[PDB]
């Protein structure tokens, strides 16, 4: 088959004066550029513990961490 | 005593502490007359001679 790979994604930022930016369209000047980091999952931390002189290690605990999204915008 | 440690980075364990045997004789006494009373307590000493290990 033959197709067009053209995404519905619509990215929108409400600031903290209510004021509104279309990343997408960029109808305020201003777009997301080509580098994203830290959408989709959030980091998490998982830990282990060694069960003495023995095979392996056995899970303890797992914690989401603060998510760090690393991203620009191109302004014209 | 038994420490159960939560440390910052995320390691839970139990840390158990042991004294030797030989912690007996500090919780026990030699009382100035072992036959008698606390309340009447004659010799004042007790006292000892003879070979060191009897």
């Amino acid at each position: 088959a033959s197709r067009l790979l053209d995404p519905d994604t619509l990215v929108e930022l409400e600031g903290v004066n209510g004021e509104w930016f279309d990343l997408t369209n960029g109808t305020e000047g201003i777009y997301l550029a080509t580098e994203v980091t830290g959408l989709l999952d959030p980091p998490v931390k998982a830990t282990y513990e060694e069960p003495g002189n023995f095979p392996g290690a056995r899970y303890l605990n797992h914690r989401v961490l603060r998510r760090d999204l690393v991203f620009g915008v191109e302004i014209l | 005593h038994y420490d159960i440690v939560r440390t910052k980075e995320g390691d839970v364990y139990m840390e158990v502490v042991f004294k030797h045997d030989y912690e007996e004789l500090k919780h026990i006494y030699v009382w100035a007359n072992p036959f008698l009373r606390p309340e009447f307590q004659f010799p004042k000493l007790w006292v000892m001679f003879g070979p060191a290990k009897w």
